C-alpha cells in the first residue's frame, strides 16, 4: 500500500557552521539525500513528508574531528507491499534455466523473482508485461536497496472462496476506522470512472472466473452485479452503504459473510446470510466484525488497484494483442456455465 | 636547535623538579600535536606554569 511512517535516524553534519544557518532546510535536503527511494526498517521510503522532531546538533566527542551530529524523528510516505499481494505490470528481463527475473513497472521500484519451474521456462520470455501473485512475508526489504525483493506466481484468477462467521457487531468507531479504505476505494472509483469503456470491460471479461455473453457485467453507476439467470436469490449488498448503515446504526453485521468467485472481486457487492448456506470447500473461520470488514475492503482495494493498473498499462489494442498469448492461458484456466 | 650536532633535548635546570628528572643519562619522551583540537588544548590545559 503506500501510507505514513515515523523514522528514527542520526545524521553527521560534516560542517556543523554552514548546517546551523539553515536548519531546517539542510535537514529535509539530506534526509532526502540519504532515505528517499531506498529500503529502511522493513519498508520503502517514497517521500518525505516532515520532520516531526530533532535535537540539537552535538559536537562529537570521541574523536577530534570537530564534527556534528543530528538526532531526527521524521514522517515519510511509504509503500508496504502486503502477502500475497497482486501486481499488474512486471517486465521479464532474465529468463534462465535457474530461475526468472523481473522488474515492476506501475508501482514502485520491485525486483520480483520467480523460482523457474518446469512448467515457466517455456511460456514468459524477455519483454513480457504479465500480472503476478504475491507470497506470505517474502517481501523482505534488505536495508539500503532501491527495489523489494518478493518471489511471485503468474496470476490465474482463483476458483475458491473464504467465509467468515461474525458474532460481534461493528461498532461506530471502528466504522470511523475504516472510513480511511471506503474513502480510498472512493477515490479508486473516481479514478476508474475516467478510463475508456472497452479497455475496463475487456480486462475484466478476462479476469472474471467464469464467461459471459457480452454487455452483461459492468453498471458503473449503481453497480448491480451480472445478470445471470438470478443464481442466487438473495441480492449481494454494497459494502459502502452498510458500511454507511452501521454508521448511523440500522443493521447488524452477524452471520456468514462470503464473497463467491461469481461476484465481482472489483465491485463493493458481497454476500451475508443468517445460516451456513455457502458452498465452501473450507471451514468457515469464526471471527469478529473489524477482521472480517477490514478483509473484505483491503480485497477490494487490492482489485480495484489491480483493473486500474491494468487497464493503465495496456493503453492500446496491440500491446492487448503482443500479449493475448497470457490472456489466453488465463482464458483456458475459466469455469463454463455447465451448472 | 639548528646546530646539527646537537641530539639532546635541551631544558633549562629549573624545569627538572617537574620531572624529578637530573643530566646524569636520563631520558625523557617528547611528541609534537599536530591536531588542532590536541595543540588548543596542550596550550591552555597543559602548559607546565
Ligand atoms: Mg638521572
Amino acid at each position: 500500500m503506500i501510507d505514513q511512517k515515523i523514522f528514527e535516524t542520526t545524521l553527521n553534519i560534516d560542517d556543523p557552521t554552514n548546517f546551523c544557518t539553515n536548519v531546517e532546510a539542510h535537514l529535509l535536503k539530506e534526509l532526502e539525500n540519504i532515505y528517499v527511494g531506498k529500503c529502511f526498517k522493513n519498508s520503502f521510503i517514497l517521500n518525505i513528508t516532515g520532520v516531526i522532531q530533532r535535537s540539537p546538533c552535538f559536537i562529537m566527542r570521541t574523536n577530534n574531528s570537530g564534527r556534528g551530529y543530528m538526532h531526527v524523528r521524521f514522517s515519510a510516505v511509504v509503500s508496504y507491499l502486503n502477502a500475497f499481494d497482486l501486481i499488474a505490470a512486471v517486465k521479464i528481463i532474465k529468463n534462465d534455466s535457474n530461475i526468472i527475473l523481473g522488474e515492476s513497472l506501475l508501482t514502485e521500484p520491485v525486483t520480483i523473482v520467480i523460482p523457474s519451474s518446469e512448467s515457466q521456462n517455456n511460456v514468459a520470455e524477455v519483454g513480457q508485461i504479465v500480472p503476478v501473485q504475491l507470497a506470505n512475508s517474502s517481501v523482505y526489504y534488505i536495508p539500503g536497496r532501491q527495489q523489494a525483493s518478493a518471489t511471485g506466481s503468474i496470476f490465474i484468477p482463483k476458483h475458491t472462496f473464504s467465509v467468515y462467521h461474525v458474532q460481534e457487531e461493528l461498532t461506530q468507531e471502528q466504522a470511523l476506522n475504516l472510513t480511511k479504505l471506503v474513502n480510498i476505494i472512493e477515490m479508486l472509483l473516481e479514478s476508474r470512472s475516467k478510463k475508456d469503456f472497452k479497455q475496463i470491460c475487456f480486462f475484466e471479461k478476462l479476469y472474471y472466473t467464469y464467461s459471459i455473453s457480452s454487455d452483461e457485467i459492468l453498471d458503473l453507476k449503481i453497480w448491480k452485479g451480472p445478470k445471470g439467470k438470478e443464481m442466487s436469490r438473495l441480492k449481494p449488498c454494497n459494502v459502502l452503504s452498510f458500511l454507511y448503515d452501521a454508521l448511523k446504526n440500522k443493521n447488524s453485521s452477524l452471520g456468514f459473510w462470503a464473497r463467491p468467485p461469481n461476484l465481482l472481486k472489483s465491485s463493493p457487492l458481497a454476500y451475508q446470510q443468517d445460516q451456513n448456506s455457502f458452498n465452501a470447500t473450507e471451514l468457515p473461520i469464526i471471527c469478529s466484525a473489524e477482521v472480517m470488514f477490514v478483509t473484505l475492503l483491503k480485497e477490494i482495494i487490492n482489485y480495484l488497484q489491480f483493473i486500474n493498473d491494468l487497464c493503465d498499462t495496456f493503453n492500446n489494442e496491440q500491446l492487448i494483442k503482443r500479449h493475448e498469448n497470457i490472456w489466453m492461458l488465463i482464458e483456458q484456466r475459466k469455469i463454463g456455465h455447465d451448472f | 636547535l639548528e646546530n646539527p650536532k646537537i641530539s639532546t633535548f635541551q631544558m633549562n635546570v629549573s624545569a627538572c623538579a617537574w620531572y624529578n628528572a637530573d643530566f646524569d643519562g636520563d631520558q625523557m619522551n617528547l611528541w609534537v600535536p599536530w591536531s588542532v583540537m590536541s595543540r588548543v588544548e596542550a596550550e591552555l590545559l597543559c602548559s607546565v606554569r
